[PDB]
């Protein structure tokens, strides 16, 4: 008993998402997970001489 | 453990080894210090065309002496089994 133009709206493919999408898909929130190596770990003491001339 | 198979993943030491990040140490600052009081950058890198100059000179230098050494290293090993340390004994 749908207007047909309600009904065919609902079968746009955005309507469809798999079972379980959204309790599975990973959401990173960086690229460097925690307890990698990044440039905060590797940063050199303030104190450091210059690296330049080597 | 579970090495081989779908369940492979990093051993307790191996994960351990990553939790020391040494952050903060700096155990080689020593020699860059050193280094740099030969103040070879201010005199030699930092302007191009004597940065050329070392590469050239440096290149020259060191070859002919890279080359004095080994030389010297052969004449040793083989001591007494070179043409001129036998000198040659003519038949009467």
């Amino acid at each position: 008993g749908e207007p047909a133009i309600q009904s065919i709206a609902r079968f746009n493919p955005d309507n469809f998402r798999p079972v379980g999408y959204a309790e599975n898909i990973p959401c990173p929130d960086t690229c460097v997970p925690e307890g990698h190596l990044d440039f905060r770990h590797t940063r050199l003491p303030t104190w450091h001489a210059d690296r330049r001339p080597f | 453990s579970g090495f081989g198979t779908s369940y492979a993943h990093d051993p307790k030491w191996i994960e351990d080894w990553m939790a020391r990040k040494r952050v903060g140490v700096d155990r080689m600052d020593w020699f860059f210090r050193a280094f740099n009081r030969l103040r070879l950058y201010e005199l030699f890198f930092k302007s191009t065309p004597r940065f050329y100059a070392f590469m050239v000179i440096g290149g020259l230098l060191g070859s002919y002496y890279w080359s004095r050494f080994w030389e010297q290293y052969w004449i040793r090993v083989n001591k007494g089994r070179l043409y001129k340390d036998v000198p040659y004994v003519y038949p009467p």
